[PDB]
């Protein structure tokens, strides 16, 4: 007598997501039921991704980060209760009915960057930033979600499993096999999400890691040792052809000068020199006219044979 | 491949078990052969629109023919049968099938998505999950290794697809026989050679055995411009298929 | 970070009186349940505390010789889990041995110390049949243990604050020529702190600073200037007074700790074994 | 569908849930894969459709038996023969001691027989990993998890998302090839054979580039002599490091000359030159195979 | 409505921690392990580790339950 399953939201390899009501305040919540997996993991205990999500979300509280309302579990199967999110950024990006005015893009970027700044102040990397991991509510508040890949950074000698985001939003340092990284991996994914918002299509849609690196170097130029001092030292580094790269304002013709500067800063090949969330929020682009859209005003998503 | 012979033999084993009941067409009280041809032409149009492989089209045609050999379907639901069979063939053959939304949008929403879903379930139940059926495309691919002329292969594919449109002469021939006849007809049309001896020793089909289906296919090729259904000819006029549908068919075939 | 952690908001208590109240409350609840089910077999709260101390020492020994070598954070997390669990529960309901094994398992999973289940159970000094039985028991008790922690799995240990304080001393305190000689003794003091209930009463930074200052006092070195000037506590004397008061309370807590007696542990273990078969 | 009594839940995967059940009317322990056809916006899943369709025609002693298929309005039940544990668990429990060589040879012989039956029936498994090979108590091993299986009567194109786990992935897939072939299954089976022999993965890579580099390190960087056409592969970069092939004695120590020769035939760079399943069945390695 | 940046104000209940970019200028980095070129390639600097250690050392030091 705690949760009344009223819908099926989605299905995935790690878990099944459905819709429920709290029966106390009749609140609408999204319950993620964690699967048992393969029989070979039946002696492993509770799923490690579920434990990671629980432990990380029980220590964070920001408006732009998904909240873990409850973590009740049957001893056979554990379930995680989140706020119900109406949609995500990917649906809005792929929806041609609605138009992404500059204020919409600025507001989405601002919510993402504020959530990321809160996340990075607590020494946590999201590591799975993509448009469908930026969920939206009926009030138009963007929240980072899917913390199964998230981990805490800052402490040295903590290299661990090689869990990385999908290659389209993977930073070049990760594509070269870097074990030790900082906020730059989230910053590159934020730049890729901004490029997707400006183009309505994936910026660098490679079909493999090598092709992803090829596209990155073809679009932004193969970096030298001036712009990336220790590029060759990464364990999975390979040499590439010296592509001149496309000038930024050709790719983004409608972008302004401040937006071009922000995009350049987010796509710097040097992870140390890449602009952080705090640096990006202090940029002139966000303080320029027009202002970001208020969350309430953000957009919400042949022949018959005659026989 | 050293298993290749086995595969061919295995194909010859299952083309018998996946053949539609001959003469099922007159046991249908509502639908006739002309509207079956119209349905196959519409399926060709759909395959062009969604850029599906020819194997998907052949599999869908086979599924439709097997379904109609055991169930009576009204003239209103024949197109739904075609859509569900095409969706099943896309699920079985394509890398990723189009969502059902596109399979109902192509029919200008004649049937809702739920109808497509239910008829797909019924087709699966009748076919008893026997969806890996040998087609003319597969046998033609098997035969093409004994050549290689791009135009010959394209025209053999064109004639094999033409064999799907008409059910009166072609339902009594197995996919292997039709593929052999089409390969001979393409070899005659382009390069002037005949049914290769290697193929006779491989498949056991001599010239006399192929002769009936061969003459039927020759007549079909001759009357292709006058045929009411022309989507295959428009499909093969593109430079992708090397423009062999607009070729000049032989007037005599010895 | 600790300052907005679940450990600070829910698992640091104002006094040892609250801890004693909670443990006696758990004992009373178990006694009421057992008598409602259907007298000298029940253990008093002090006997439960003695058994808890003995089994925490056993958990420390188990983690000390674990293969592969556990990071110290994992051992601290397991000990904190044991303390938190038996704060609100009775050892007469869940056996302390299996609960300590479950705490070690959960600490390994939470701290990203990737070890498989056969590895963990192979670290047991038991027959393979016993290893499988203990594995099944641990798997059964894992989610109950996660319940009794209120799903608060992140545990903040004093080791990183200790390292940060050492860095700050090496940088901004030239008076102390080399803080490195303060390490070992402070480490020893930290272990003594781990034996008491200070982890449930004070912050990790306070514990690490207390260890550092105790080690300095043992060596005849005083850093009143470090607290008054480097930490800028000369502007607010009240906070400095509370800080020294906290440190002196921690030192008294360490001094008053009494390790269990072997024969008393044997008698209490026999009583627990008898009681774990009478429910 | 009242004929089965659910005993327990074996496990749950991407789209279905597997129960261990008892046949009430006969007493046979079976596995029931329940796939809820409701909550599906596309119908019966393409993976389930392909799996059932291909598994109905694969009646082999070394392939999991699909006893029955139950189709219901909004769910689908698949009845499989029940096997107690898989190969992955078997070597996880046989660690520190090692699966015996006769058992290794028998298991490899049965796997190759099952794969030869699959390929002679124009079925491409594409998902050969130890977690997908189920053993029983009498010493049999059977191929399972035909979720990635495809029929290659026409060429099968490579798709990025549907692909085997990285450790058993062929280098042609890792260099961006366009069409699958029966060589990738042989590559995975050879990797599994080496893993059984050495109790660890042959190429435990973490990324695509890392997997390719481990392959290149163990077998030598490919030039056009060993793999004609490699330099024109879509993802082949000329500046790939030129590692040198190390002799197989330190790659698989316990294996003898026959086993090493067979394994090197299963690990040919060129998919065309890689040994086929039945040609592997006709190798001197299996002159003395007795199911133990 | 234009946007004006405001820094996050989270109370740490302890001594003020120096800014990340000023750690080298204040001599903190001389007592931490130097970042390897491999670490620097990925964006990991010893400054991050030093800042995290200092923040952990000063977190909650003045707090009483
Ligand atoms: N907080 C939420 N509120 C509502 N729906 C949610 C929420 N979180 C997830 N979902 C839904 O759950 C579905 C499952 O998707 P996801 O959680 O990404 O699984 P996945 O496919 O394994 N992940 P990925 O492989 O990274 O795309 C999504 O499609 C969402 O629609
Ligand atoms: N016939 C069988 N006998 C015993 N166990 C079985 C059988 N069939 C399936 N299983 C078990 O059922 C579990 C899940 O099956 P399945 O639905 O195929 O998941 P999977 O393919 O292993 N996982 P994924 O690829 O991640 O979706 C596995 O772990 C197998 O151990
Ligand atoms: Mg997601
Ligand atoms: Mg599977």
């Amino acid at each position: 007598k705690r949760y009344e399953k009223l819908d099926f939201l989605g299905e995935g390899q790690f878990a099944t997501v459905y819709k429920a009501r709290d029966k106390n305040t009749n609140q609408i919540v999204a319950i993620k039921k964690i699967k048992l997996g393969h029989r070979s993991e039946a002696k492993d205990g509770i799923n490690r991704t579920a434990l990671r999500e629980i432990k990380l979300l029980q220590e964070l509280s920001h408006p732009n980060i998904i909240g873990l309302l409850d973590a009740f579990g049957h001893k056979s199967n554990i379930s995680l209760v989140f706020d119900f999110m109406e949609t995500d950024l990917e649906v809005i990006i792929k929806d041609n009915s609605l138009v992404l005015t500059p204020s919409h893009i600025k507001a989405y970027m601002l919510m993402t960057l504020q959530g990321l700044e809160y996340l990075h102040q607590h020494w946590i990397l999201h590591r799975d930033l993509k448009p469908n991991n930026l969920l939206l509510d009926e009030n138009g508040v963007l929240k980072l979600a899917d913390f199964g890949l998230a981990k805490s950074f800052g402490s040295p000698n903590r290299a661990y499993t090689h869990q990385v985001v999908t290659r389209w939003y993977r930073a070049p340092e990760l594509l070269f096999g870097a074990r030790m990284y900082g906020v730059g991996v989230d910053m590159w994914a934020v730049g890729c999400i901004l490029a997707e918002l400006l183009l309505r299509v994936p910026f660098l849609p490679g079909d493999s890691d090598l092709d992803q690196l090829t596209r990155i170097f073809e679009t932004l130029g193969t970096p030298t040792e001036e712009q990336w001092p220790d590029m060759c030292s990464l364990p999975d580094y390979v040499t590439f052809k010296s592509f001149p790269g496309i000038p930024l304002h050709h790719i983004f013709s409608a972008a302004g000068d401040d937006l071009l500067d922000l995009i350049q800063g987010l796509f710097l090949f040097n992870p140390c020199a890449r602009i952080t969330a705090t640096q990006a929020l202090k940029m002139k682009y966000f303080s320029n006219r027009p202002g970001p859209t208020p969350g309430c005003q953000l957009p919400r998503p042949p022949k018959k044979l005659i026989f | 491949p050293d298993y290749h012979e086995d595969i061919h033999t295995y194909l010859r084993e299952m083309e018998v078990k996946c053949k539609p009941k001959v003469g099922y067409m007159k046991k249908q009280p509502d639908i006739t052969n002309s509207m079956r041809a119209i349905l196959v032409d519409w399926l060709v149009e759909v395959g062009e629109e969604y850029k599906l492989q020819n194997e998907t089209l052949h599999l869908a045609v086979n599924y439709i023919d097997r379904f109609l050999s055991s169930m009576s379907v009204l003239r209103g639901k024949l197109q739904l049968v075609g859509t569900a069979a095409m969706l099943l063939a896309s699920k079985f053959e394509e890398i990723y099938p189009p969502e059902v939304a596109e399979f109902v949008y192509i029919t200008d929403d004649t049937y809702t998505k739920k109808q497509v879903l239910r008829m797909e379930h019924l087709v699966l139940k009748v076919l008893t999950f026997d969806l890996a059926a040998p087609t003319v495309n597969q046998f033609l691919t098997q035969y093409f290794l004994h050549q290689a002329n791009c135009k010959v292969e394209s025209l053999a594919m064109f004639l094999g697809e033409l064999s799907l449109i008409d059910a009166d002469p072609y339902l009594k021939y197995l996919p292997s026989v039709i593929a052999g006849a089409a390969f001979h007809l393409a070899l005659y049309t382009v390069t002037g050679q005949s049914w290769p001896e290697s193929l006779i020793r491989k498949t056991g089909y001599t010239l006399e055995s192929l002769k009936p289906c061969l003459m039927d296919l020759h007549q079909t090729y001759l009357k292709a411009p006058q045929h009411a259904q022309q989507s295959i000819r428009e499909k093969y006029k593109n430079s992708k298929y090397h423009g062999v549908s607009l070729l000049n068919p032989p007037e005599t075939l010895n | 970070m600790y300052h907005n952690s679940s450990q600070k908001r829910h698992w640091t208590f104002s006094s040892e009186e609250q801890l004693a109240r909670l443990r006696a409350d758990a004992n009373r609840k178990f006694r009421c349940k057992a008598v409602a089910n259907g007298d000298p077999v029940f253990l008093e709260p002090h006997e439960e505390m003695t058994l808890c101390k003995y089994y925490e020492k056993r958990l420390l020994e188990f983690c000390s010789v674990f293969k592969p070598a556990m990071p110290r954070s994992v051992v601290g997390t397991a000990c904190m889990y044991f303390k938190r669990f038996y704060l609100n529960n009775s050892v007469m309901e869940y056996h302390p041995r299996i609960i300590m094994l479950t705490c070690a398992f959960l600490a390994c999973k939470v701290d990203e110390f990737n070890v498989s289940s056969p590895q963990f159970v192979g670290n047991l000094r038991e027959s393979p049949l016993g290893q499988e039985k203990a594995l099944e028991q641990i798997l059964e008790y894992e989610l109950l243990l996660i319940q009794q922690l209120n799903f608060h799995l992140i545990v903040h240990n004093p080791y990183r604050p200790f390292e940060g304080f050492l860095i700050d001393l090496k940088t901004r305190y030239p008076i102390l020529e080399n803080p490195e000689i303060l390490r070992k003794t402070a480490d020893d003091f930290l272990n003594r702190i781990a034996l008491t209930d200070a982890y449930l009463l004070y912050t990790p930074s306070q514990i690490a600073l207390t260890a550092i200052l105790s080690s300095a006092s043992r060596a005849g070195i005083t850093m009143e200037s470090y607290l008054s000037e480097s930490l800028m506590l000369k502007e607010n004397r009240t906070c400095l007074s509370q800080l020294l008061d906290i440190m002196k309370s921690m030192r008294n807590l360490v001094k008053k700790y009494e390790p269990p007696r072997s024969e008393e542990v044997a008698v209490l273990k026999q009583k627990l074994e008898r009681c774990h078969s009478a429910e | 569908m009242e004929n089965f009594q659910k005993v327990e839940k074996i496990g749950e995967g991407t789209y279905g849930v597997v129960y261990k059940a008892r046949n009430k009317l006969t007493g046979e322990v079976v596995a029931l894969k329940k796939i809820r056809l409701d909550t599906e916006t596309e119908g019966v899943p393409s993976t389930a459709i392909r799996e059932i369709s291909l598994l109905k025609e694969l009646n082999h002693p070394n392939i999991v038996k699909l006893l029955d298929v139950i189709h219901t309005e909004n769910k689908l039940y698949l009845v499989f023969e029940f096997l107690h544990q898989d190969l992955k668990k078997f070597m996880d429990a046989s660690a520190l001691t090692g699966i015996p060589l006769p058992l290794i040879k028998s298991y490899l012989f049965q796997l190759l027989q099952g794969l030869a039956f699959c390929h002679s029936h124009r079925v491409l498994h594409r998902d050969l990993k130890p977690q997908n090979l189920l053993i029983n108590t009498e010493g049999a091993i059977k191929l399972a998890d035909f979720g990635l299986a495809r029929a290659f009567g026409v060429p099968v194109r490579t798709y990025t998302h549907e692909v085997v786990t990285l450790w058993y992935r062929a280098p042609e897939i890792l260099l961006g090839c366009k069409y699958y072939s029966t060589a990738v299954d042989i590559w995975s089976l050879g990797c599994i054979f080496a893993e059984m022999v050495t109790r660890r993965a042959l190429f435990p890579g973490d990324s695509e580039i890392d997997q390719l580099f481990r392959i290149f390190r163990t077998l030598g960087t490919p030039d056009e002599v060993v793999w004609p056409g490699v330099t024109s592969m879509p993802d082949y970069k000329p500046s790939f490091p030129k590692w040198a092939r190390q002799d197989f004695s330190k790659v698989v120590p316990p294996l003898d000359e026959d086993g090493r020769s067979l394994l090197s035939q299963m690990l040919h760079y060129d998919p065309n030159k890689r040994i086929s399943a039945k040609a592997a069945l006709a190798h001197p390695f299996f002159q003395d195979v007795t199911k133990p | 409505a234009l946007y004006e940046y405001q820094p996050l104000q989270i109370e740490t209940y302890g001594p003020h921690v120096p800014e990340l970019e000023m750690l080298g200028r204040l001599g903190y980095l001389n007592h931490v392990r130097a970042a390897s070129p491999q670490d620097l390639a990925g964006g990991y600097t010893s400054s991050l580790a030093c800042h995290r250690a200092l923040q952990d050392a000063f977190s909650g030091l003045f707090w009483q339950p």
